[PDB]
């Protein structure tokens, strides 16, 4: 199940979604939560029963008539007969499926999976000297102050180190920050910096 | 267990000779054959002023007599019809049209069947009702019971509740793909399978299907509402 794209919604309409149905082999490429680009047929599953009010029917043009005491009526009649509704569904049939938004043109194997100018690029990136203020900025061009918002949060990007015991006790490894502060003054701006 | 024919014949009587002196059912009656009203009340007291017998009769037998009186103003209409309706409605039209091709394509020595023949409801255009006597005393919805059952009681109480004015069919209408006569299907349950197959004569003997087509334009419909008094 897909739905619209938050950059597309018109005023003041729900999300719509509609169902991509996905035969051998671009199966389990999607994933919930990702950003996909879909390529397919439109096609349309039938459907029965989708509504209490009678809608266009099939029946075979066969002109038969019922003789007495099975008169091709009622119950029978349409079994008869084979009536049959005609309501269908949007069903999106994909043929294929990217990431809308794709990461690379493809630590050794996403390093394999580099491309030579992007590898060059995060080499010299961690090569980097003062790259702690330059993500800092890049990060937050917009903030002014706050420095230690800005180093806690591009921290808590980076992540720590996950860990467990002998005995299972799950080390945490992830590091949750908390702004707190008098209003207006970036909170919210700094967790939007993020989501974005 | 009464003649109803003698008893139709009497209501024509009441209908026609009734005054007070106006002639209150005969100005109705004009009304009616003008299309200036679409429902008539008739009271049962002016009933009992000459024949309270037949006002017994009516409230121990009620829905036989809503449809015999309605069957006798139908069949007094023309008697009192001065001059052609100005066709307001579509439905007035749709009656005109049918009368015209059957008084057209009637052959009047020749017999036909009973059920080749307009429903009686569906040239009516005209409801018939009661206004209960005043002799009887107004029940209680406790008291009202199964001996109450097909009678005409007066009842009071306060209205809770009532949906918005729907159509209801009263008669469904269908037209054939083949033989291009019209069908008509009257309704009585509170629900109704449609038919398929046509039962007109040329579909018949063709032995084609004719299977008819629903059509929501050429039936007839009456505003339907219902509400829970207490
Ligand atoms: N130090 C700052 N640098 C840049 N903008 C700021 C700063 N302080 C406040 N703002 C402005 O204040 C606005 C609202 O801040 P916000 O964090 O939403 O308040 P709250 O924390 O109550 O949600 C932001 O849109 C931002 O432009
Ligand atoms: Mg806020
Ligand atoms: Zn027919």
């Amino acid at each position: 199940r897909i739905q619209e794209t938050q950059a597309e919604l018109p005023r003041g309409s729900i999300p719509r979604s509609l169902e991509v149905i996905l035969r051998a082999e671009a199966v389990e490429s999607a994933q919930a939560g990702d950003k996909c680009d879909f390529t397919g047929t439109l096609i349309v599953v039938p459907d029965v029963s989708k509504l209490s009010t009678p809608g266009a029917r099939a029946e075979t043009n066969s002109r038969v008539s019922g003789v007495d005491g099975y008169e091709t009526e009622g119950i029978r009649g349409l079994r008869a007969l084979g009536v049959r509704d005609l309501s269908y569904r949007l069903v999106f049939l994909a043929c294929c499926v990217a990431p809308t938004n794709p990461r690379f043109g493809g630590a050794e194997s996403i390093k394999n999976q580099m491309t030579v100018k992007e590898w060059e690029k995060v080499f010299e990136m961690s090569q980097d000297k003062n790259l702690y203020h330059n993500l800092c900025t890049s990060l937050f061009p917009t903030i002014h102050g706050n420095d230690e918002v800005k180093r806690g949060v591009l921290l808590m990007l980076f992540g720590g180190v996950p860990k467990t015991t002998g005995e299972g006790t799950s080390l945490r490894g992830d590091i949750n920050v908390c702004i707190v502060g008098d209003p207006s003054t970036a909170k919210s701006q700094f967790l939007k910096h993020v989501e974005e | 267990l009464k003649d109803y024919a003698l008893e139709k014949e009497k209501v024509k009587k009441f209908l026609q000779e009734f005054y007070q002196k106006q002639f209150k059912y005969g100005n109705q009656l004009v009304r009616l054959a003008h299309r200036e009203q679409v429902a008539l009340y008739v009271d049962l007291d002016d009933v009992a002023e000459d024949d309270p017998e037949l006002v017994d009769s009516i409230c121990e037998n009620a829905r036989r007599y809503a449809k015999l009186f309605a069957d006798a103003v139908q069949e007094l209409l023309p008697q009192y019809k001065e001059r052609e309706v100005v066709n307001k409605d579509v439905l007035d039209v749709y009656i005109e049209h049918r009368l015209m091709m059957e008084q057209r394509s009637r052959d009047p020595g020749m017999v036909r069947s009973p059920q080749n023949q307009y429903p009686a409801e569906l040239m009516r255009r005209f409801e018939l009702y009661f206004q209960g006597p005043s002799s009887n005393k107004p029940r209680v919805i406790r008291e009202v019971r199964a001996d109450s059952v097909g009678k005409l009681v007066t009842v009071r109480g306060i209205v809770t509740r009532v949906s918005e004015v729907k159509p209801k069919m009263v008669v469904a209408t269908y037209t054939c793909d083949q033989c291009g006569a019209e069908t008509y299907q009257p309704i009585q349950s509170p629900t109704f399978m449609p038919l398929i197959m046509c039962p007109s004569q040329e579909c018949q003997t063709n032995r084609s299907g004719g299977r008819l087509y629903l059509q929501t334009r050429g039936s007839r419909f009456i505003k339907f509402q219902e509400m829970k008094m207490q």
